C-alpha cells in the first residue's frame, strides 16, 4: 500500500498570486510526477523528478515550476496564478517499475478577484413526523447558503464520527442569483436513518461544511468578516 | 571456419535534443546490412541479406527494430536527465551484438555495450548487467533496464533463437560470395629509411588469409615485416611486406605470396 | 491524442451490463490500465493488461486486450449504484519508469438505481434553531418520475439525489425546496405522481 | 579520445596514365565524428565515395574513403582528415614507392 499524500487538497487564489502543491511521499520512491486533469483531455504531465535535486518538464510545463528539495517531497509552484490553471491536480511517485501510485488530486481555483469571497450559513432542518410515522424513517436535511466561490465539502457526523451510509449531496451547487455575475451558491444533503435511531436523544447529529476560501496572509479592504477557510455547521440531538 | 555476424550499432547523443544512430551488419568480413539514421528502413547490401526468412518474418522482425531505435534513443535521453548531473552529454553509445556460428547447430550470441569506448554492459542469462571496470553508477540503469520484462524476454529471444536460425540461413543464401576466391596482384618498389626498405604489394586477395615472405632463393628472410590488413572499396584485401636491406644488396631478392585463389601457383616477383 | 475512448458516456440501469472501448495508437505498447474516477475522488486501479490477447478479471470487473488491434474493452458485469463514474483508460509505453503514461480523456458512467417499493410524498422539516424557517423533502419516488425546476426564481428546488441505506439494503430518490410558498404548491411545475401523499 | 591513424595506398599496381583506384582506410580514432577529404595537388576531388562507418574488437572506429584518380609524375594525390583529437587537420600523402 503505497499510499502519497497531496496539500492542500482545496485551495482558492487570487491572479499574480503565489500558489504551492505539495506532495508527500514514504516509499522511498526516486520518481515523482505532477499531472493536471482537465475536461476533454486525459491527465497530461507537467514536471517531473528522478530524485532529489532533478527537475523535469513534461509536456506543459509553462506557467510552473518544479521542485524536490528531498526523496519525500515534490512541489508545483505557481510564480503568478492565472485562470487558466484552475484544474484537480494529481501528484505521482514510483519506484524503476512501470506502475505510478497516484494521490488523492488537489482542486485549484483561481479567481480574477476575491472581492465576492464568502463562507456559507448552515442550517440543520429537523425529520418531519408525519415521514416518521408513515416510513419508520427520519430525514435529515443540511442547507449550506450564501457562500462563494462553489469549494465546500458537506459532511455528516453522528456522535463525533462520519456518517455516510444513508447520505447523499447535490453533485453540483445551485446559483442564488443565476442573473448576476458572481452568484452566490446554494447546497443541500440529506441524512436518512431509522425512526428508532432519530428517537434516541443520546445521538447528536451535525452537519459540516467545509469552506475553502482566503488564507492569514491575503490582503482584504472591505468592512464585513475575512472569508477565510473555515467551517460551519448545524446540529441537534434526537428526540422521542 | 566459424563465421561471427555482428550487429554494429553506433549512437551519438550532441545534447538534449540532437541525436543519431547508424548501424552495420558484418556476417565475417563481408557487410550484410546498412541502416542510416536517414532511411526509415533496413538496406540489404547483398542479394542474400534476407537470408532464408520469408517477407513476412523479416517485416515483423524490421518492425522490432524500428520501434527499438525510437525507443533507445529517448531511453538514453531518460537514462542521462537520471543521472544528471553525474554524466552529461556529449555522450556515445555502441553496441555489438550477434552470434558466433559453430559447427553442429552449436552458437554462442552476445551483445555488449560500451560507453564513451569502454566495454560497461551486457546482456547475459535474462537480465542486463555491468561488466568489471564499469563505474557503479551504471547500477541504477541497469536495475531501472532490468526493471522492464518485455524487453529482456524480447531480447532472449532473439540473442537464443532468432539470430542462429537468421545467421544459419544467411550461410545457405550467401555460400557463393563466402567461399568466393579473389587472386592477388603483386608488385615492388623501395624507398629510404635511416639503408633503403623494399617493399611488396599484395592487393585484390580474398579470403583474408595469406603468405607473404621476402626471399634470397629459398632463404625466408627473417626481418621481413608484415603490415596490417588494410581492406579494398571491392570488399577484396591489400597487405604489404617491408624488409629493410643495404644499397647493392637488392639483387637476388623476391617476394613470394601463397593464396587459396592460386592454387599451388605462388606468385614470385624478383627485383 | 493516441488514447480515445467510447462511449463518451453512458446511462444504465442497475443489473445490466455495459462495454467500454478503448482504442490507442501509442507505439510500443506495454501494458493498458484501467482506472476508476468517483466524481471529485481520486483513481483506482480496476485491472492492467499486458500479454499480447490478455484477459483479466476483478470480481464484477472483467477486461480483454489485442496488441494487434491496438483495442481493450472493460466489460462491467451487474451494475450497481456505486459504478457510477468516470472510466479511464491509461497506456504504459514501456515496462519500467523509462515510461510515459498515455491518458484517455475518459468514459461517463451513470447508473440508475432500482427503487424497490416507492412511496412517493411531500415533507415540511423545520430548522433546528429557528422554526419559523422550514424546507420541502419530495422523497421515495421512482427513477422515472423528473423534477423540474419552479417558475418563481425566489423558490429554490435541487435535482433529484439518491441515497443508500446500506444495513437495510434500501435506496430512494428525494429533492428538496425552500423559499422565502408551502409545501402543497412547492412542486407544481414538476409533473409528480397522483398517489402523492401530502401530510395535514 | 584517441588520434586517428590514416594510410593512403592504390587498389591496382600504378601506372601513369592509366586509370586507378585510390584508397585512404582512417582508423583508431574515437569520437566517430570526422571529416575526409581526398587532394589532388591540394583540391578537393569531387564525387568521393564513403564507406559505412564501423568499428573494430576494440571499440575504435574505423573508415574506408576512395576515388577514381590517374597517377602521373607530376600530380600530388593526399588525404587529409580533421578530428577533435588534432589541434590541426593531419594530412597524408600518397606515395607509390610506399
Ligand atoms: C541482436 C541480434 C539480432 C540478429 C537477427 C537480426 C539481424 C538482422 C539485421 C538487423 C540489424 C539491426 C541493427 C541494430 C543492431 C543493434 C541492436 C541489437 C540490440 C537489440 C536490442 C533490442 C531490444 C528489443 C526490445 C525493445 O525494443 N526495447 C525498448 C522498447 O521497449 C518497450 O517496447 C517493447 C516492444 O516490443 C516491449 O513491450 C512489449 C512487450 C511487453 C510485455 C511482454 C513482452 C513484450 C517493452 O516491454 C517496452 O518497454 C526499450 O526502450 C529498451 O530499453 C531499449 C534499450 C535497450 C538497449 C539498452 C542497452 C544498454 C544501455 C546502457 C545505457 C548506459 C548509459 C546511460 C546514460
Ligand atoms: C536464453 O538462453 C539463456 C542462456 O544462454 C546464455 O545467455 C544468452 C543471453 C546468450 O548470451 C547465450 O550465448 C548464453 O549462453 C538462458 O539463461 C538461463 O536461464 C535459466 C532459466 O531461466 C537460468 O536459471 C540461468 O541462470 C540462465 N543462464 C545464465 C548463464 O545466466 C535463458 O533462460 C534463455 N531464455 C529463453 C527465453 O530461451
Ligand atoms: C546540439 O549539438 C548539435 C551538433 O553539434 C549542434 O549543431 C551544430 O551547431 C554548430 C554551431 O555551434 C554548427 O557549427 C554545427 O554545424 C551544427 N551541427 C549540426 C549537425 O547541425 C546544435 O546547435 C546543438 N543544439 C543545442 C540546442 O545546443
Ligand atoms: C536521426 O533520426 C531521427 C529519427 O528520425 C531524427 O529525429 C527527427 O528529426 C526530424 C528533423 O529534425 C523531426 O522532424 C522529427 O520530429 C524527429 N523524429 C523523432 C522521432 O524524434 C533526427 O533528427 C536525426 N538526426 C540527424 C542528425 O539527422
Ligand atoms: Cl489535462
Ligand atoms: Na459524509
Ligand atoms: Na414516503
Amino acid at each position: 500500500e503505497a499510499a502519497v499524500t497531496q496539500s492542500p487538497r482545496n485551495k482558492v487564489a487570487v491572479t499574480g498570486g503565489k500558489v504551492t502543491l505539495s506532495c508527500n511521499q514514504t516509499n522511498n520512491h526516486n520518481n515523482m510526477y505532477w499531472y493536471r486533469q482537465d475536461t476533454g483531455h486525459g491527465l497530461r504531465l507537467i514536471h517531473y523528478s528522478y530524485g532529489a535535486g532533478s527537475t523535469e518538464k513534461g509536456d506543459i510545463p509553462d506557467g510552473y515550476k518544479a521542485s524536490r528539495p528531498s526523496q519525500e517531497n515534490f512541489s508545483l509552484i505557481l510564480e503568478l496564478a492565472t485562470p487558466s490553471q484552475t484544474s484537480v491536480y494529481f501528484c505521482a511517485s514510483g519506484d524503476e517499475g512501470y506502475t505510478q501510485y497516484f494521490g488523492p488530486g488537489t482542486r485549484l481555483l483561481v479567481l480574477e478577484d476575491l472581492r465576492n469571497v464568502t463562507p456559507p450559513k448552515v442550517s440543520l432542518f429537523e425529520p418531519s413526523k408525519a415521514e416518521i410515522s408513515h416510513t419508520q424513517k427520519a430525514t435529515l436535511v443540511c442547507l449550506a447558503t450564501g457562500f462563494y466561490p462553489d469549494h465546500v465539502e458537506l459532511s455528516w457526523w453522528v456522535n463525533g464520527k462520519e456518517v455516510h451510509s444513508g447520505v447523499c449531496t447535490d453533485p453540483q451547487p445551485l446559483k442564488e442569483q443565476p442573473a448576476l455575475n458572481d452568484s452566490r451558491y446554494s447546497l443541500s444533503s440529506r441524512l436518512r436513518v431509522s425512526a428508532t435511531f432519530w428517537q434516541n436523544p443520546r445521538n447528536h447529529f451535525r452537519c459540516q461544511v467545509q469552506f475553502y476560501g482566503l488564507s492569514e496572509n491575503d490582503e482584504w479592504t472591505q468592512d464585513r468578516a475575512k472569508p477565510v477557510t473555515q467551517i460551519v455547521s448545524a446540529e441537534a440531538w434526537g428526540r422521542a | 571456419k566459424n563465421y561471427t555476424f555482428r550487429c554494429l550499432q553506433m549512437s551519438s547523443f550532441a545534447n538534449r535534443s540532437w541525436s543519431r544512430t547508424d548501424s552495420v551488419v558484418w556476417l565475417g568480413d563481408l557487410q550484410t546490412h546498412r541502416w542510416s539514421n536517414d532511411s526509415a528502413t533496413i538496406s540489404f547490401t547483398k542479394p542474400w541479406s534476407q537470408g532464408k526468412l520469408s517477407n513476412q518474418q523479416w517485416e515483423k522482425l524490421q518492425h522490432m527494430f524500428q520501434v527499438y531505435r525510437v525507443s533507445f534513443t529517448r531511453d538514453i535521453q531518460e537514462l542521462v536527465k537520471m543521472m544528471s548531473p553525474k554524466e552529461d552529454y556529449p555522450i556515445e553509445i555502441q553496441l555489438s551484438a550477434g552470434c558466433e556460428m559453430y559447427p553442429g547447430n552449436a552458437s554462442e550470441s552476445f551483445l555488449h555495450v560500451a560507453f564513451q569506448g569502454k566495454y560497461v554492459v551486457r546482456f547475459w542469462g535474462t537480465s542486463w548487467q555491468t561488466v568489471p571496470g564499469a563505474p557503479s553508477w551504471l547500477d541504477l540503469p541497469i536495475k531501472v533496464l532490468n526493471a522492464d520484462q518485455g524487453t529482456s524476454a524480447t531480447v532472449q529471444m532473439l540473442l537464443n533463437d532468432t539470430c542462429p536460425l537468421f545467421v544459419r540461413g544467411l550461410l545457405e543464401a550467401g555460400k557463393s560470395d563466402l567461399e568466393k576466391q579473389e587472386k592477388p596482384v603483386a608488385w615492388l618498389s623501395s624507398v629510404p629509411s635511416s639503408h633503403r626498405q623494399l617493399v611488396c604489394h599484395v592487393s585484390g586477395f580474398y579470403p583474408k588469409p595469406v603468405w607473404v615472405m621476402w626471399m634470397r632463393g629459398d632463404q625466408e628472410q627473417q626481418g621481413t615485416h608484415r603490415g596490417d590488413f588494410l581492406p579494398n572499396a571491392d570488399e577484396t584485401w591489400y597487405l604489404q611486406a617491408t624488409l629493410d636491406v643495404e644499397a647493392g644488396e637488392e639483387a637476388g631478392l623476391a617476394c613470394r605470396v601463397k593464396h587459396s585463389s592460386l592454387g599451388g601457383q605462388d606468385i614470385i616477383l624478383y627485383w | 491524442t493516441q488514447v480515445e475512448q467510447s462511449p463518451q458516456s453512458l446511462v444504465v440501469r442497475q443489473g445490466e451490463n455495459c462495454v467500454l472501448q478503448c482504442n490507442y495508437s501509442v507505439t510500443p505498447d506495454n501494458h493498458l490500465r484501467w482506472f476508476k474516477q468517483d466524481t471529485g475522488k481520486g483513481l483506482v486501479s480496476l485491472t492492467v493488461l499486458v500479454d499480447q490477447k490478455d484477459k483479466t478479471s476483478n470480481g464484477r470487473y472483467s477486461a480483454t486486450l489485442d496488441k494487434d488491434a491496438k483495442h481493450s474493452t472493460l466489460h462491467i458485469t451487474a451494475t450497481l449504484l456505486d459504478d457510477t463514474a468516470t472510466y479511464i483508460c491509461v497506456v504504459g509505453d514501456r515496462g519500467s519508469a523509462l515510461g510515459r503514461l498515455h491518458f484517455g480523456a475518459g468514459t461517463q458512467l451513470i447508473v440508475i438505481p432500482d427503487i424497490q417499493n416507492p412511496d412517493p410524498a411531500v415533507y415540511q422539516l423545520r430548522d433546528s434553531k429557528s422554526s419559523d424557517k422550514s424546507v420541502c423533502l419530495f422523497t421515495d419516488f421512482d427513477s422515472q418520475t423528473n423534477v423540474s425546476q419552479s417558475k418563481d426564481s425566489d423558490v429554490y428546488i435541487t435535482d433529484k439525489c439518491v441515497l443508500d441505506m446500506r444495513s437495510m439494503d434500501f435506496k430512494s430518490n428525494s429533492a428538496v425546496a425552500w423559499s422565502n410558498f408551502a409545501c402543497a404548491n412547492a412542486f407544481n411545475n414538476s409533473i409528480i405522481p397522483e398517489d402523492t401523499f401530502f401530510p395535514s | 579520445q584517441k588520434t586517428p591513424q590514416i594510410q593512403v595506398y592504390s587498389r591496382h599496381p600504378p601506372e601513369n596514365g592509366k586509370p586507378n583506384i585510390l584508397n585512404c582506410y582512417v582508423t583508431q580514432f574515437h569520437p566517430p565524428h570526422i571529416e575526409i577529404q581526398m587532394l589532388k595537388n591540394g583540391k578537393k576531388i569531387p564525387k568521393v565515395e564513403m564507406s559505412d562507418m564501423s568499428f573494430s574488437k576494440d571499440w575504435s572506429f574505423y573508415i574506408l574513403a576512395h576515388t577514381e584518380f590517374t597517377p602521373t609524375e607530376t600530380d600530388t594525390y593526399a588525404c587529409r582528415v580533421k578530428h577533435a583529437s588534432m589541434a590541426e587537420p593531419k594530412t597524408v600523402y600518397w606515395d607509390r614507392d610506399m
